This record gives structure tokens, C-alpha cells and sequence, in this order.
């Protein structure tokens, strides 16, 4: 990560007042495991499904 | 399988569907939105 836009790199995660990241891990882990299910398989096969 | 079965009768869901929505944008102000709540001030002077 690059705190500043000079580098070629992801813009790092907001920080607390404490120089630890200020996200909430129960939020996001949920959100991606339920994009992951819906994209990767259920999509896929009703994808299938309609073609056949 | 469900969807080799569930075709027939999804049209007639559709089109039932239809029906309900051109209802309610027919029963409506037909005005675009961005200006549509001039509408709800004029029309509640008169209400
Ligand atoms: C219903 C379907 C589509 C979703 C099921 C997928 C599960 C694997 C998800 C649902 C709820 C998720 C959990 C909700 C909350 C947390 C706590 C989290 O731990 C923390 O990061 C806490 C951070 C802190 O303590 O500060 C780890 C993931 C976990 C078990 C999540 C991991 C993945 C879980 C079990
Ligand atoms: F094939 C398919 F469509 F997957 C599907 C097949 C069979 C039964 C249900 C679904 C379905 C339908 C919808 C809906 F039609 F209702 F949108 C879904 N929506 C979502 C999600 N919502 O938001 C997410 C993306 C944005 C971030 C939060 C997670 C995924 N998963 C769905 C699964
Ligand atoms: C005004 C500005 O952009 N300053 C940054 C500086 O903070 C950083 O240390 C350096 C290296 O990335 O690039 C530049």
C-alpha cells in the first residue's frame, strides 16, 4: 500500500487513532463469501441450465 | 429441471406482472421525477 498517490500501488486502509486498520473484519468477510457463492456457482449453472 | 418446467407458466406471471406496473405508472402524476414534487406542493394547495 502507498499512503500517498506517488506509487503505483492500492491506496492503504484507513487507520484509527491507534496505527491499526479501522475496518470491521465481520463485515466484509461475510459480503465476499456470499458474492463469491452467488457469482462463482449459482450463476454459473443457471448459465448452464438455460443453455441446455 | 426447474427451468425446463417453470417456462410455460412464467410468461403469464410476466405478463400479470406487466399489468400491475403499467397500472401504476399510468395511475401517476406522469411527470418526470426531478421535478415531479413541484406537482405535490401545486396539487396539495388544492387538497
Ligand atoms: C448464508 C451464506 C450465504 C453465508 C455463509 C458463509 C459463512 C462462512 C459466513 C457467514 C457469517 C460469517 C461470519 C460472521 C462473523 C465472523 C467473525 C470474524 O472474526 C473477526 O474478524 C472479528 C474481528 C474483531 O474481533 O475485531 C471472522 C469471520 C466470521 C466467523 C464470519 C466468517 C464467515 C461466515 C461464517
Ligand atoms: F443465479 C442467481 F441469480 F444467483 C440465483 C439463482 C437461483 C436463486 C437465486 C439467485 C439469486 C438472485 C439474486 C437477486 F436476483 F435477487 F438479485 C441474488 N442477489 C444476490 C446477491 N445480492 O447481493 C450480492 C451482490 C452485491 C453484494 C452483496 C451480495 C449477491 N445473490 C442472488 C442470487
Ligand atoms: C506532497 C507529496 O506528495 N509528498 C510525498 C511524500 O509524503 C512521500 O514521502 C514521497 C514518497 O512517496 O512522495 C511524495
Amino acid at each position: 500500500c502507498t499512503f500517498s498517490g506517488n506509487e503505483s500501488k492500492p491506496l492503504c486502509v484507513e487507520l484509527d487513532e491507534h496505527n491499526l486498520p479501522r475496518f470491521p473484519e465481520w463485515i466484509t468477510i461475510p459480503l465476499v463469501c456470499i458474492y463469491m457463492l452467488s457469482t462463482n456457482i449459482l450463476l454459473v449453472n443457471l448459465l448452464v441450465a438455460m443453455f441446455g | 429441471y426447474t427451468v425446463g418446467i417453470v417456462q410455460e407458466n412464467n410468461d403469464q406471471v410476466w405478463k400479470f406482472q406487466r399489468y400491475f406496473l403499467v397500472q401504476e405508472y399510468c395511475n401517476r402524476l406522469n411527470i418526470p421525477f426531478p421535478f415531479v414534487v413541484f406537482a405535490y406542493f401545486y396539487m396539495v394547495v388544492k387538497k
